[PDB]
């Protein structure tokens, strides 16, 4: 019902930047928030970011500081400005929205998904 | 005087099942079959869906289904991941399949003409697209659809619907996200079905609407709908497709109304106009027509309805949002309306019994001496 694309993946040098995009489509109407996981090959998924319909951010300790989460309602499209990168930041970025079926559920993980994008630092 | 009874019953007989346009049983029919179309095409886009082919969570899958009534599009798009279908969560793909299916039988038929109540042979093509896409989508794999190579392969199956044989054509089509054509630069596979000689009588499309509605009850997926601005609106704006109860049962029975109706219509086939036995027979099951398709008209009649159903009857389900289209038709702005001709059939067949006044007491007076002469 909701459809994402990520975009911006890339090859980076440590101490670099990437800025990636993520179009959202279908019915974000009844999303309550959207944000970013990654997974590295080896590691457990890990929420990255997210951004709740008030502009309310959360930030992973790991990359609080150094990341920020951001929209543009206009364009239904979501993004994630990344400085400083460090070669522990390897990894797909996936693209997440959470729907208003998560609403009373706190600590459930999103509902909808993008193909994820890869940052190798 | 007991022949112009019968010449009377054979001229009504011909109104209610070899006319449709002027047939009370025709639009009656019509009505319970467009008020199942029309209950989809306004829930349809606010209903979840995705999984696997076994109705389990999938991380990657978003599966699509074309010529669906959805969100600002002509598809249903099943892309809810990560939890897995089932009640009050998002519908699976088995389910959707089961539907989509319906949906596609009765737009195409609506579409090119439910015959008279009498025409019972007839039937209709059906060809209907559905796509896959993500790594671990397993929904137009040979599982789940029977055909061996997905690149390019096709299956002739014959299967049975209505108690009738239908020859089924399957391809399937990858689509590489290198291909030139494919915008949205992912990989995917089509499946495209077509369904030769399906059963397009009053009858079969019941069936499809009563699968098509009961499958909706039986899954009873989440939904969330947004309202419009202006005009109706439809509160709470989230919860379970079931929940809709009112709505459900009142679409229920007048399926099954329709349904009762059609029975009646063999009974007057086998008594075409002691002999008093098939007048009596055939003069009471075209009382029993009217009687239904009365009842059918009351179901669903804004007047005798009262807030919530009302409100969801007058906003929603007798209107289209397309833009200004036949019977069988699905734009970006289906979603949120009917667009099955629910008003314009309710009036139809509220006007059809308005000119059947003559007709119900030449059925009525048959009735009696019909009833008269078997005692």
């Amino acid at each position: 019902q909701v459809q994402l694309q990520e975009s911006g993946g890339g090859l980076v040098q440590p101490g670099g930047s990437l800025r990636l995009s993520c179009a959202a489509s279908g019915s974000i109407y009844s999303l309550i928030a959207m944000g970013w996981y990654r997974q590295a090959p080896g590691k457990e998924h890990e929420l990255v970011a997210t951004i709740s319909s008030g502009s309310t951010t959360y930030y992973a300790d790991s990359v609080k500081g150094r990341f920020t989460i951001s929209r543009d309602n206009a364009k239904n499209t979501l993004y994630l400005q990344m400085n400083s990168l460090k070669p522990e930041d390897t990894a797909m970025y996936y693209c997440a929205a959470y729907s208003d079926r998560l609403t009373d559920c706190s600590n459930c993980e999103a509902d909808y998904w993008g193909q994820g994008t890869q940052v190798t630092v | 005087a007991i022949n112009a009874a019968r010449e009377n019953l054979g001229a009504s007989a011909k109104n209610l099942i070899g006319d449709t346009k002027n047939s009370p049983a025709y639009q009656a029919v019509l009505l319970a079959i467009n008020a199942a179309v029309g209950f989809w095409n306004v829930l349809g886009y606010a209903t979840q869906c995705g999984g696997n082919a076994n109705g389990q969570e999938s991380t990657s899958s978003t599966t699509i289904f074309n010529n669906e009534p959805g969100y600002r599009s002509t598809s249903i798009t099943c892309s809810l991941n990560r939890y897995k279908p089932g009640y009050y969560g998002p519908m699976s793909i088995e389910n959707f399949k089961k539907l989509n299916e319906a949906y596609q039988i009765l737009q195409t038929a609506l579409n090119k003409g439910l015959p008279a109540l009498k025409e019972n042979n007839g039937t209709v093509s059906v060809t209907y697209t559905y796509t896959c896409s993500g790594e671990g989508n397993d929904n137009c794999s040979k599982k789940a659809t029977g055909v061996s190579d997905q690149n390019g392969g096709t299956k002739t199956k014959t299967q049975t619907i209505d108690g009738k044989t239908v020859t089924t054509t399957i391809s399937s089509k990858v689509v590489d996200s290198q291909a030139k054509g494919n915008t949205t630069r992912v990989s995917y596979t089509e499946i495209t079905n077509k369904l030769d000689g399906v059963p397009d009588s009053a009858q079969a499309l019941l069936a499809q609407a009563s699968t098509l509605i009961n499958t909706i009850n039986t899954a009873c997926p989440y939904f969330s709908v947004t309202n419009k601005s202006g005009g109706p609106q439809m509160e709470p704006t989230r919860g379970k497709l079931c929940g809709f109860t009112e709505e459900i049962s009142a679409i229920q029975k007048m399926i099954t109304d329709a349904q009762e109706l059609v029975n009646q219509t063999s009974v007057i086939n086998e008594h075409e106009q002691s002999f008093a036995q098939g007048m009596l027979a055939n003069a009471s099951a075209q009382a029993k027509m009217l009687n239904l398709a009365h009842q059918v008209g009351q179901t669903i009649n804004p007047d005798n309805l009262t807030g919530t159903f009302k409100n969801f009857v007058t906003g929603f389900l007798a209107t289209c949002n397309n833009k200004s289209s036949p019977p069988g038709t699905v734009t970006t702005q289906t979603f949120a309306s009917g667009c099955a001709y629910v008003e314009q059939t309710i009036t139809n067949l509220n006007n059809s019994i308005a000119h059947f006044g003559t007709q119900e007491q030449q059925i009525q007076q048959a009735e009696n001496i019909a009833d008269t002469l078997v005692n």
